[PDB]
């Protein structure tokens, strides 16, 4: 539902696509992954950041083993990471049940625990659409004034 | 430790009592006596009786009941059960119903049927939690028992003082001598208080009617006996009706000072009531001192997360931008209400068709509200209506949606209850208002108690004064618990202390008139809102709480003379020359003579202060002056001088007292006060905007229920006010052989709710807690259009009143708490030798045996003080005169026996010994006075005589001290009081031409004329209490006819000579309402701020014991070692203590 916002406003902008490839896992024996997400894909993958990012359009990742912010402090592609906060355990908890949910409280309190000032840009603790989506969206706004100046064009 | 005791069936039936269902029996048929004695005052009148007859046994019922379960006491505990307390009463009622129909079974009175009221109270008893909260309330009287007695000190003080010159007065209250028209002189021998009346003449006859009587007529205030002054002096405490008591004695000699008396009265019952609260939110802040949801939000809003063609409106249940600018646009809507509300009410009487059209507006927003809570159902189907606000909307734009059906016209009504869904608005302050509501689960309780205390003392009043009611002759008797619903309003009428004084004197009337039983039923209104105001005193500590816990979540030339200081200098002498001229002008004929030259000097003043604006706009001013304070008050002070006298009016020379003002300016007291007051407006403003709503609220309702009522004729016998026409006979009393012609009817009523506008007016009437019973009673009067009548007439209507009165009750008292929660804050910003015979003489007197000689001594001369009956004739006079020749032979002796120590500081050293040396000097010299008498000043000498009473406050250890408390924060909050007097100062001054010129008469304007400024003074000080000003504003819309001697106009008089001028008062009241606000910070900060700490510690600790053991420390010298063991025997025994 965020990437639907994301994608709706930021029409004719916003870029976001889906990557397969563990990003994370980018960085004599030659180094290989034992996991089935190559390394070389990774490299692939991380191609096509650099030049889907050479367009100067907005990205938005929909990476799929992203838990959490740290895995991607090594990566080169210094990601803009959300923080879709919800601080209660059992409010997730009835979440959850209301439709794996123990790693899963491991998981959002391992992400409860994380220093919001460094590892994390925006944090999305509202729980209406529309007030998060205002701030989410005058963050990316904020972002793009800042990645294009006027003297530029 | 029980008693007798026994096993057997004993312990069976204790057992079964052990076990659950009595209890509530025996609530149930507690609830059965509230009721059935709830109707059993209905009625009664002596004799005759009705349903209640059969009623008379079931009293016997239930007295066996509770009788079994007394046997049930019988296998309680005995003495040891005796020491509950609830079960004490229970035991104690329990006697009174025995002994009750015990003695009625012999009568085979009265006072056994007012023994029966006792009952309800065990409602209470079977009640967990009200035991906490009695218990909370008794814990509440002690820290306050020191000022009760000091109220009594007055009471008594200016009681033995009343017993002086106003029983010197009272030589003149109890007699007359008049004649003719009612026009025999005031004051000037030979003169009498009058009766109050539309008329007043006093048929007696002597000669052409009498002219003079108040100790029954007016009822029970003469200050003859003792107890009738301290009497007097409760009402006049009571800051109701007690200005009456000084057109009274006014009216008969004279106008010196009796206002000295008064005003010292009111004004310090004033200041000590001011201190009854201020011991209260001490109390508050003793329990508040170390007194100092996110999870199931976080549930429902990420259930709502996980919850996010027909599929067009469900892209609409977001969808989109303009559903934001539609809300702009939504703000039209109930615009279009805002005006309907009223549009649909104005006029009144049928005039003006306003709703020409307005009806189908009205379709319209409702199909407008109908299609928001369509698509919102669209939105989200089921889920849209699992929010009760939602489908409360929606169910309120159907309810618009619905007709014109049906005969109940409150149903169209209930579209000005369609106009709240526009206070859905206001960001944030909703919760804040969510804050307030939550105090009120808080404090109902308490309220529900308070309900009680209204319940029991209605009922039992019901059985008592209503218990005979009966008065012959000559309405309008008012409210005079005729019927239980009667009781109720009048209960809760001298609940507020509105005009509960008529009640009171219908009261003793009722029983004969002054005697010696019946004037003891005046008790109970002592009694009464004396506590019961203490307990709405309580309620206040209640709100203290909870909304603390709210809280606790080459020009350089010129510029060297202007900014000289020997030019401010020569300001400050034209300071004091330029206030000597306006104080020259502060009468009212000053202008007559030669007012110009102070003129010139009030344009020096202008000029330099004027200069000096100039001064500052040159230096980074302007913007800077538009944001500052005090350049754009110098800069408003060069412009506002500037209006014409022509168009729009101004006087210049009202100004002239401004220009020093800005001295005031350089005191910083005064900054600190006023830096919480701005802080304070800001800080409660929506409550203000709250109860301005309300305003508008029960406006539309009584307006759309009221707008055809109160057309009143004369009397009720004329109905239609149309049908009114020509005279209308008067019969004077009540016998039908005095009548007299009256060019009677219509009649406005004073207060129309034909207009929303006059719905603000009368409602700010009511707001006053002044004058509205009447408005009451004729509201209750109503009926249909051009009626009123009768007697009791749709009483339904009653409810509404009192409701609005209780919202009242919260807010304003919400209001009040407000500023002191910041002063709390701001006070922690706050925080932020002998010889010879003269020795033995010395020794015998330091002993103070004789203290307690000495003391009796006073309370003797207290009792004698006492003695001071004026009726007739004499014998007692002379032994009065033996005492008073007698203590004081005593008292000068005892000085002379002081005289004999220290001498050089015996006769200062401890300042209170002069005083008493003052005592001993106006008493001899009094003394002589009688021996001359063989004189009126003499009077003013007995003053001090009576002033010896205050030596009993210097033996009162403990209790002067807080006086001195008082004394301490005297001093600082005096600034404002200048300020106090200057808001008068002013108005008076500006009213004292404009209102001016009304005519003496007889209306609310007599002896409370407007002429001489210090009446004005007077009639403005009035307002500040609240007295009855409404009838003088209703005066001053139009009034008389000039002074009827001045230069009037013309041929023109016709009463054309006053005009509309309600802002003066209207704008007064509020004025004096914020200024006395600030009195309230003022004396909290300077006293309270620190007295209230003073509290907590000499309940706790010992700083002020520790003084004393500095007066065992006089007991020595200084040093060395030996001093230490001489000392150390009192240092052994004071650690101690
Ligand atoms: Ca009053």
């Amino acid at each position: 539902a965020l990437f639907d916002f994301l994608k709706h406003r930021f029409e004719g902008r916003i870029s976001i696509t889906r990557v397969t490839a563990d990003i994370s896992l980018a960085k004599a024996i030659i180094e290989r992954s034992n996991t089935r997400s190559s390394l070389a894909e990774v490299q692939s993958e991380i191609e096509r950041i650099f030049e889907l990012a050479r367009t100067l359009q907005l990205v938005v990742l929909d990476a799929d083993t992203i838990n959490h912010p740290a895995q991607l402090s090594k990566t080169s592609l210094a990601p803009i990471i959300v923080y879709v906060k919800i601080s209660s355990p059992k409010v997730l908890q009835r979440l959850i049940k209301s439709r794996h949910l123990n790693v899963q409280m491991v998981a959002a309190d391992k992400l409860a625990q994380c220093p919001p000032q460094e590892s994390f840009d925006v944090i999305l603790d509202e729980n209406q659409l529309e007030d998060a989506c205002e701030h989410l969206a005058d963050y990316l706004e904020a972002y793009w004034k800042a990645t294009h100046p006027p003297s530029s064009n | 430790f029980c008693l007798t005791l026994q096993n057997p069936l004993r312990k069976a039936c204790i057992s079964i009592v052990e076990w659950k269902p009595f209890e509530t029996i025996i609530l149930l048929t507690i609830f059965a006596n509230c009721v059935a004695l709830a109707v059993y005052l209905p009625m009664p009148e002596d004799d005759n009786n009705s349903l209640n007859l059969g009623l008379e046994k079931l009293e016997y019922f239930f007295l066996t009941v509770f009788s079994i379960e007394a046997a049930m006491k019988i296998i309680a505990y005995g003495f040891l059960f005796h020491q509950d307390a609830y079960l004490r009463s229970g035991w104690n009622v329990l006697d009174f119903i025995i002994v009750f129909l015990g003695v009625f079974t012999a009568i085979l009175v009265k006072a056994l049927r007012a023994f029966r009221v006792l009952r309800p109270l065990r409602l209470v008893s079977g009640v967990p939690s009200l035991q906490v909260v009695l218990n909370s309330i008794f814990k509440a009287m002690l820290p306050l028992f020191h000022i009760a007695l000091l109220v009594l000190f007055m009471v008594i003080i200016y009681a033995i003082i009343g017993l002086e010159l106003f029983k010197g007065k009272m030589h003149k209250t109890c007699y007359y001598i008049g004649t003719d028209i009612v026009a025999t002189v005031e004051n000037e021998k030979p003169s009498p208080c009058a009766r109050t009346g539309s008329g007043r003449p006093c048929t007696i006859n002597g000669s052409e009617c009498r002219g003079g009587w108040p100790g029954p007529n007016h009822g029970i205030t003469h200050f003859d006996n003792f107890g009738f002054s301290m009497l007097t002096v409760y009402q006049c405490i009571t800051m109701e009706g007690w200005t009456d008591v000084l057109y009274w004695v006014n009216d008969a000699i004279g106008n010196e000072w009796p206002w000295i008396y008064f005003v010292t009265l009111i004004l310090l019952g004033s200041f000590f009531i001011l201190n009854l609260v201020l011991g209260v939110l001490s109390g508050e802040f003793t329990k508040e001192r170390e007194k100092a949801q996110q999870l199931e939000e976080d549930l429902r809003g990420y259930m709502s997360w996980i919850t996010q063609c027909h599929d067009l409106v469900k892209s609409r249940v977001f969808y989109w931008l303009v559903i934001l600018i539609v809300a702009l646009n939504t703000l039209s809507i109930a615009s279009e209400h805002h005006n309907q509300p009223l549009w649909l009410t104005h006029l009144q009487d049928i005039a003006n068709r306003v709703l020409l059209s307005l009806f189908t507006i009205e379709m319209l927003l409702k199909m407008y509200g109908l299609g928001l809570r369509q698509y919102f159902m669209s939105i989200f189907n089921r889920f849209d209506c699992f929010v009760v606000c939602s489908g409360i909307l929606e169910l309120l734009l159907v309810e618009s949606g619905a007709m014109t059906p049906l005969g109940i016209s409150v149903l169209r009504c209930i579209r000005l209850l369609r106009l709240f869904k526009i206070t859905k608005y206001w960001t944030s302050l909703s919760n804040l208002v969510a804050s307030l509501l939550n105090s009120i689960r808080s404090i109902a309780s308490l309220l529900l108690l308070l309900f009680l205390f209204i319940i029991i003392f209605a009922l039992l009043g019901m059985q008592l004064f209503g218990g005979r009611y009966d008065f012959e002759d000559t309405e309008v008797r008012r409210s005079n618990f005729d019927n239980f619903p009667q009781a109720l309003i009048s209960v809760f009428q001298v609940l507020t202390g509105e005009d509960w004084n008529s009640v009171m004197y219908n009261g003793i009337m009722a029983y004969g008139g002054p005697s010696y039983p019946g004037v003891l039923v005046c008790i109970y209104f002592i009694i009464l809102f004396v506590c019961g105001n203490y307990i709405l005193l309580n309620v206040f500590l209640a709100i203290a709480v909870d909304n603390l816990a709210e809280a606790e979540s080459a020009t350089w030339f010129t510029n060297f003379i202007l900014l000289f200081i020997l030019l401010s200098s020569a300001a400050l002498a034209a300071e004091d020359p330029i206030r000597a001229e306006s104080v020259r002008n502060q009468i009212l004929g000053y202008f007559d003579i030669a007012f110009t030259s102070v003129f010139t000097v009030e344009i020096v003043l202008k000029m330099t202060t004027y200069g000096a604006f100039l001064h500052k706009g040159s230096f980074c001013r302007n913007y800077f002056n538009i944001l500052d304070l005090l350049v754009v008050a110098v800069s408003l002070i060069s412009m506002g001088l500037e209006s014409s006298t022509i168009s729009v009016v101004k006087i210049l020379r009202v100004l002239r007292v401004l220009r020093p003002l800005r001295a005031i300016n350089r005191a910083k007291g005064l900054k600190h006060v006023v830096q919480c007051v701005f802080v304070a407006i800001r800080t409660i403003g929506n409550i203000v905007l709250v109860t301005t709503l309300l305003q508008f609220m029960f406006a539309c309702i009584g307006v759309q229920l009221f707008k055809g009522k109160f057309f009143s004729c004369n009397d009720l016998s004329k109905m239609t006010e149309e049908e009114c026409r020509g005279y209308y006979y008067v019969y004077k009393d009540g016998d039908p052989t005095q009548m007299e012609l009256r060019p009677r009817q219509w009649i406005h009523n004073d207060f129309h709710f034909d207009n929303v506008l006059s719905a603000m007016m009368s409602l700010f009437t009511v707001s006053t807690f002044e004058g509205w019973p009447q408005l009451l009673y004729r509201a209750i009067d109503s009926n249909e259009e051009d009626m009123g009548p009768v007697y009791n007439n749709r009483v339904e209507m009653a409810i509404f009143f009192i409701i609005y009165i209780i919202l009242i009750a919260f807010f304003m008292m919400n209001i009040f708490v407000g500023f002191v929660i910041v002063t709390f804050q701001e006070q922690g910003e706050t925080e932020y030798p002998k010889n010879p015979y003269q020795y033995q003489v010395w020794y015998v007197v330091t002993s103070s045996y004789f203290e307690y000689l000495m003391f009796a001594l006073i309370m003797l001369n207290t009792i004698c003080l006492g003695m001071q009956h004026y009726h007739q004739s004499e014998e007692m006079n002379h032994i009065s005169d033996i005492l008073n020749v007698a203590f004081t032979i005593i008292f000068t002796l005892e000085m002379i026996l002081k005289l004999l120590a220290f001498k050089a500081r015996g006769y200062f050293g401890d300042p209170w010994n002069v005083f008493d040396f003052l005592i001993v000097i106006g008493s001899i010299i009094d003394v002589i006075l009688s021996e001359i008498d063989t004189r009126i000043s003499s009077a003013f000498f007995r003053l001090f005589r009576v002033m010896r009473l205050i030596k009993l406050l210097s033996r009162a250890e403990g209790v002067r001290t807080l006086l001195w408390t008082f004394i301490k924060s005297f001093q600082a909050l005096p600034y404002v009081a200048l300020l106090i007097v200057m808001l008068f100062f002013i108005y008076a001054v500006i009213g004292m031409q404009m209102f001016g010129k009304i005519a003496l008469v007889d209306g609310t304007n007599r002896n409370n004329n407007f002429q001489t400024f210090p009446q004005a003074v007077l009639l403005l000080f009035r307002c500040a209490t609240g007295e009855a000003w409404q009838e003088i504003l209703l005066a001053c819309s139009y009034g008389k006819l000039c002074d009827p001697e001045s230069d009037y106009a013309p041929g023109e008089e016709y009463t054309c000579g006053t005009n509309f001028a309600y802002y003066y008062f209207i704008s007064f009241y509020m004025l004096c309402a914020f200024l006395i606000i600030n009195l309230f910070v003022a004396v909290i900060m300077d006293n309270f701020d620190y007295l209230t700490r003073d509290w907590s510690i000499l309940g706790x600790x010992x700083x002020x014991x520790x003084x004393x053991x500095x007066x065992x420390x006089x007991x020595x010298x200084x040093x060395x070692x030996x001093x230490x063991x001489x000392x150390x025997x009192x240092x052994x025994x004071x650690x101690x203590x």
